[PDB]
């Protein structure tokens, strides 16, 4: 469970409990940890399975220290009814150099105000920057780190992934960066849509 | 029923007209404007691109 | 006065719209069987208004298709439930140790 | 006359004249009667609008 | 007033009535259109009224 | 068509429930022997079985309603005879796509009872769990359950 | 394997579905995508007896109901189709609209899609039929009630802030010489009984 | 010019297209050719990002989005299927109804045929959660009115003659069972909580 | 490095452009080649799983 909190603040997409498989499939997810499930339960009414059923507001982070000066990652994932699927559910990715702004402060800051407050500790903070949309979070950490979300990838996968089955996967898709030219194939492929619609 | 045809072909400004002797004569007046204005200038378009 | 003239002024316009409208359509392809079609239609009582609300079988165009009913479209109420405020953040003693044999 | 003034002055009327029992002059909503009424006045050519 | 307006949309409705039945008759209608006149010359009234 | 009777899939359908019923009682058996044995640190275990009932099967009675309705009606036989013809084409379609799994299941002992696993209280017996496989888990959750399901 | 259609022909076909037509100066992606394969585009239609029509010079295409292996039929009836039939008082509109549809192409060309009209224009013309309630409230509710119920068909745009109006040229499709000459035929046929 | 699809096939495609849904209960044939031609269905279907999804245990066909996986957005957006969040009264009622579906075939087993619910057990359950608006009259009319609403999904049959009705296999495969529970046990333990 | 039947076909739709473009006829060649090549660009575009 926390490997899969770390891979979830690293990751767009990480594959939750790849240990158990080995390292080819992820059969955990986002929206169980955040409502503590446990198991299947009778599956018609039972929510002892599912710790937190009513609203409820879940947080990770951790920080680190490169040189000295420690950077700080976060998460927050709060429902607000008793529906129980991912659309139901608001986001906030968090982005710290700053150690002052810990997961304590940040979740003190929700408790005071809704997404609109943390836009608002955004504003008034510095060394701090948080996004609802993870794209502009991982993109931020990313130019941050210098490191493309490929690696990040690979860390996951790299944490179970003992098979090695074949070594083509692996590098091909985990290892290796992409530059593969279907969109610009793509690009190619339409000019000629032009001369296309005169010969039709 | 061939005029019919010519409209399940149609493209373009034939709807104007339907299926009778008085849309013949927009019928050749199509054919010729297709036969000498279009066809000649887009095969020019078409094979100079 | 002016309102006289002003509801006459309008007529006229209208009447004369209507007149240069005609004048075009007059003999074009569609426009004679379209005055064909208004006068067939001045015999008919407009004022039975629901009752010559019949049905004609004129072509089907622009015929779009949407709101196919598959079961992902739906979604469910989202019941506020407000016990409480998310105001809850201590460290606890949660993170205590004590493990047995 | 705005529709809706006469529609008001109407009612208001309607009420003073509601001692003539014999036309039922109504009672729990002059005021839609008001309307009710002019209707009739415009489905009856008395009062074209506009 | 109230009469004139009367008279003329009852000359609106009869010329319009008449050139939907003359469907076809471009000649009427380029005579009237040509004119410079009113098409709706109710002068029993229109005439006193100018 | 007289001759023509259910005595061909009454017997068929005898000996597979027949199946099914063995099925369910040895797996009561296992459960006596699950009964004995502890899962979770304060749980023990048990084992599941429901009954399956196919479209196909269901088909097949709707169509031999039919055909018994078809005795009633009388059209020279007609009805009767394509009544009759449904349900064995059914039959004989079952047989030719038997790879396909609507007919494994209309076929099928082993489809015409599903499985399943609970998780018991050891104090009362009460249940609040059933798992159809091993997912979600930490690692050794998937052990204990491959293990003793195994 | 698996033999996935263009998804860019996935999208335009869908979203020329999700409109029943699909007009160029509004959508030339799709439209001209579409023009790139009408083939594969009707065998994709064809399974549902949908069938594409063509108007180039305007700048416009459209479903049609298919009429095949069950002859004929009232196009209406097919399950997909998605509205109520026009009834003869749209109908009645309909005319109008495209009398001035035609009118205002005969005079500034077929090069766009922005024949418009005044709503005020309409009122005499439905005075004569429809009569003279003599309240403008009446009719010109009803009015823009017609109105509406023809955008729901999809023939003309909605009123704007100059109670002006744009006919969609699909009408002209409509207003066929040949469904024309059946509704002629059909309206000629309830005078001979009304008499 | 071209060739066209089998009748059967285009006849229960433009069907399944209507109603999201094909069943031996209702085209029993057209259940059987679809299944043996189920490649056909989906090359049809495919370039407007639809395909089906089946259950040969209960009789049904039923659609569903076949988009790709890892979208840009994290959800799919479907040019033609429109999304509906229903008020709590439906949700509440597609809750039972689920929850009863499960209780029958729990105690009956999978594909056995639906017993009937009635009425006169509903009003109860709706009473449960609902209150009530001021009578009876009130209650037995609404709950009607959103049978009929949950018809027009699909999901259940018409209010029957005797004033019972029966469950629809699509509920074997709603959006998201889980919403549904939560949000049942929750109401139940909040309304035992306020009382 | 190994030329997949892909490369290897794509580079023979290049030598059959270059052979269409030389050839003069009624553009039926040097479209055809010119679009079998575009429809390998796409394919890959498309099935690019595969």
């Amino acid at each position: 469970t926390l490997v899969d909190a770390l891979m979830t603040l690293l990751l767009a997409n990480p594959r939750y409990n790849l240990a158990s498989t080995g390292g080819h499939e992820s059969d955990r997810d986002l929206i169980s940890y955040v409502r503590g499930v446990s198991g299947p339960g009778d599956g018609g009414e039972g929510q002892s399975h599912i710790a937190r059923p009513g609203k409820t507001v879940t947080g990770i982070a951790a920080t680190l220290e490169r040189e000295g000066k420690q950077v700080r990652l976060g998460a927050l994932l709060w429902f607000d009814s008793t529906s129980s699927s991912v659309t139901d559910m608001k986001r906030l990715w968090l982005f710290s150099d700053n150690p002052g702004q810990t997961l304590e402060h940040w979740l003190n800051v929700y408790h005071e105000g809704g997404t609109r407050l943390l836009r608002q500790m955004e504003k008034e903070a510095i060394g701090l920057w948080t996004y609802p949309n993870k794209k502009q979070y991982l993109a931020r950490l990313r130019d941050f780190f210098e490191v493309g979300e490929n690696a990040f990838t690979l860390l996951n996968r790299a944490a179970g992934l003992k098979q090695l089955n074949s070594i083509d996967e692996i590098f091909r898709e985990l290892v290796l960066d992409d530059h593969s030219a279907f969109d610009r194939a793509a690009e190619v492929a339409n000019s000629f849509d032009g001369l296309t619609e005169i010969h039709q | 029923k061939r005029m019919s045809e010519a409209k399940r072909v149609d493209t373009g400004a034939l709807v104007e007209a339907g299926a009778d002797l008085d849309d013949i004569p927009v019928y050749l007046q199509r054919l010729q404007e297709l036969t000498e204005e279009a066809l000649p200038e887009k095969l020019n378009r078409f094979l100079d691109y | 006065s002016q309102t006289v003239l002003q509801a006459r002024a309008r007529s006229e316009r209208d009447v004369r719209g209507f007149m240069k409208t005609g004048l075009a359509a007059e003999h074009h392809r569609v426009g004679h069987l379209l005055n064909e079609f208004l006068n067939l239609a001045l015999k008919l009582d407009w004022q039975r208004q629901m009752i010559r609300k019949q049905e004609v079988p004129l072509p089907a165009v622009g015929v779009a298709v949407t709101g196919i009913p598959a079961i992902e479209r739906l979604r469910f109420k989202e019941v506020d439930d407000e016990a409480e405020q998310t105001l809850d953040l201590s460290n606890h003693a949660a993170d205590l140790t004590q493990i047995g044999d | 006359i705005p529709l809706e003034e006469a529609i008001q002055s109407l009612s208001s009327i309607l009420i003073e004249h509601v001692s003539q029992e014999q036309y039922d002059i109504n009672q729990d909503n002059p005021f839609l009667q008001a309307s009710r009424e002019l209707r009739e006045w415009i489905k009856r050519r008395l009062i074209v609008e506009r | 007033f109230r009469r004139v307006e009367d008279s003329w949309r009852e000359a609106d409705r009869a010329l319009r009535q008449s050139i939907i039945g003359e469907q076809y008759h471009r000649g009427d209608i380029v005579e009237r259109l040509l004119n410079d006149q009113d098409a709706l010359l109710n002068t029993p009234e229109g005439r006193v009224f100018d | 068509l007289n001759r023509s009777s259910d005595d061909g899939v009454t017997q068929l359908l005898s000996h597979i429930e027949h199946e099914v019923l063995v099925i369910e009682e040895r797996l009561n058996e296992l459960n006596e022997t699950m009964f004995r044995v502890d899962f979770q640190p304060d749980r023990y275990l048990r084992l599941d079985t429901k009954k399956v009932v196919h479209e196909s099967l269901r088909t097949l009675e709707k169509a031999q309603r039919q055909l018994n309705a078809a005795r009633f009606v009388d059209d020279n036989g007609e009805s009767h005879y394509k009544a009759l013809q449904v349900l064995v084409a059914q039959l004989r379609d079952a047989s030719e796509r038997n790879r396909t799994l609507g007919a494994k299941a209309l076929l099928d002992p082993r489809f015409r009872l599903e499985f399943a696993v609970s998780v018991m209280d050891r104090q009362s017996g009460n249940v609040i769990e059933s798992r159809t496989g091993s997912q979600g888990g930490s690692g050794g959750e998937k052990e204990i359950i491959a293990s003793y399901v195994l | 394997s698996e033999t996935r259609t263009l998804q860019k022909i996935r999208e335009a076909t869908q979203e020329l579905l999700k409109y029943g037509l699909l007009e160029e100066a509004s959508k030339p992606n799709l439209y001209r995508i579409v023009l790139s394969h009408p083939e594969e585009v009707t065998r994709i239609l064809e399974p549902l007896d949908l069938d594409i029509g063509i108007d180039e010079i305007r700048g416009l295409l459209y479903v049609k109901v298919r009429l095949d292996e069950t002859p004929a039929q009232d196009e209406w009836a097919h399950p997909l189709v998605r509205r109520q039939r026009l009834n003869l008082e749209q109908s009645l509109l309909v005319a109008i609209l495209r009398q001035h549809f035609v009118a205002w192409e005969q005079e500034s060309g077929t090069g766009a899609s922005q024949a418009q009209i005044a709503i005020d224009d309409l009122l005499p013309q439905l005075q004569i039929y429809l009569g003279d309630p003599g309240s403008e409230s009446k009719e010109r509710t009803r009015l823009l009630t017609l109105l509406d119920q023809l955008k729901g068909h999809g023939l003309v745009t909605s009123p704007d802030a100059h109670e002006r109006i744009v006919i969609r040229p699909i009408i002209a499709h409509l207003a066929d010489p040949i469904n024309l000459q059946a509704l002629l035929a059909w309206l000629r046929e309830q005078i001979a009984q009304q008499t």
